[PDB]
């Protein structure tokens, strides 16, 4: 399983704040990252794949990067619906194995 | 629209046995590979199985092996899991999701997830 490492595990951050949410692979993943948002007692959502593209209808707001070892996912402007649980998962060798996501609180 | 939607699942003691279902609608059924999540209470997401229906290759996390079978009934659009010797560690929610792609490489589309129990 290539391992994942996401951080920060929690941050507290108020309203129209820029943040940016990391991922580390235990090697390189090859662009293969993709990031999910979930909110309490609902089933994940993606908003980004493949590094950079995003998904249909998710907000300009949040962007990705990265490359090798490390991505990234900012958030512009955070919105109330956006405080939230974030994952990365790595498509690059299978099984598919996920961070231990990024809880984004308020302030 | 693509939509998967999961039933089975409930409680039951240590050693029991449960079929979750997630049927499937909206796409080509033999075009996508499918598997299961488990999310245990207050941890994160944790990969159980994936099944290629086109040419009937599954796999399985080690935790898993030998206690879980991953099959689909391709003229129902159905795939399913049956989990036997159930132990307590296998309490989650376990969600089925469509991969795309074999800029791909990823979940697409999830199931809302049922909730398994077990306990005494």
């Amino acid at each position: 399983d290539i391992q994942m490492t996401q951080s920060p595990s929690s941050l507290s951050a108020s309203v129209g704040d820029r943040v940016t949410i990391t991922c580390r692979a235990s090697q390189d993943i090859n662009n293969y990252l993709n990031w999910y948002q979930q909110k309490p007692g609902k089933a994940p959502k993606l908003l980004i794949y493949y590094t950079s593209t995003l998904e249909s209808g998710v907000p300009s707001r949040f962007s990705g990067s990265g490359s090798g070892t490390d991505y990234t996912l900012t958030i512009s402007s955070l919105q109330p619906e956006d405080f939230a649980t974030y994952y990365c998962q790595q498509g690059n060798t299978l099984p598919p194995t996920f961070g231990a996501g990024t809880k984004v609180e308020i302030k | 629209e693509v939509q998967l939607v999961e039933s089975g699942g409930g409680l039951v003691q240590p050693g029991g046995s449960l079929r979750l279902s997630c049927a499937t609608s909206g796409y080509t059924f033999t075009e996508y590979t499918m598997h299961w999540m488990r999310q245990a209470p207050g941890k994160g997401l944790e990969w159980v199985a994936g099944i290629n229906p086109k040419n009937g290759g599954t796999s399985y996390a080690d935790s898993v092996k030998g206690r879980f079978t991953i099959s689909v009934d391709k003229s129902k659009n159905t795939l399913y899991l049956q989990m036997n010797s159930l132990r307590a560690e296998d309490t989650a929610v376990y969600y089925c999701a469509r991969w795309r792609g074999l800029d791909v490489r990823y979940f697409d589309v999830w199931g809302q997830g049922t909730l398994v129990t077990v306990s005494s």
